[PDB]
């Protein structure tokens, strides 16, 4: 499941959309609208664990974010959400330019960034795999030491 | 408005 949230400057969720059909039931039970970003994502992860999407094997969540040191506050919230839930995380900063390219092909900002990155490093990742492979699977395929890493 | 956040699970 892929979910897109819109937040205001105080990190209140003002809009929420399922980026695929199997995100709809999780959004309905989570009801993230008007909630704090931390609360919204924490319940989304809680529901995901209940429904079976998050488990000991696939224990990685992929976040991506774009503005319009503010993003650092957002990034800290995303780290807290994952650590407090006991799941590993990858956070991929994005841009409005890339978000629109992702929307145009019905991909999340995170999967789009990862799909583009794999192509540039010569990894065999077709469009269907980029959209449907599990988070832990696509990260194992793309993160092979062929591009720069930093913290 | 201020920021967009996507989350991918499974």
């Amino acid at each position: 499941p892929s979910i897109g949230l819109v937040i205001d400057k105080k990190e209140k969720v003002i809009d929420a959309k399922p980026l695929n059909n199997d995100a709809k039931p999780i959004l309905d039970e989570a009801a993230p609208k008007d909630m704090p970003l931390y609360d919204a994502l924490s319940k989304i992860l809680d529901i995901s664990k209940k429904n079976g999407y998050i488990n000991s094997a696939d224990n990685i969540v992929l976040f991506s974010a774009s503005i319009n040191k503010g993003i650092q506050e957002i990034i800290s919230t995303l780290k807290d959400v994952a650590k407090d839930a006991g799941v590993k995380f990858e956070i991929i900063p994005s841009t409005e330019e890339d978000r629109q390219k992702a929307l145009d092909q019905n991909l999340s900002m995170g999967r789009y960034a990862i799909y583009v990155k794999a192509v540039e490093e010569g990894v065999n990742l077709n469009l269907e795999d980029a959209r449907n492979l599990s988070v832990s699977e696509i990260l194992g395929k793309v993160n092979i030491g062929k591009f720069a890493i930093s913290d | 408005e201020y920021a967009y956040i996507d989350v991918d699970i499974n």
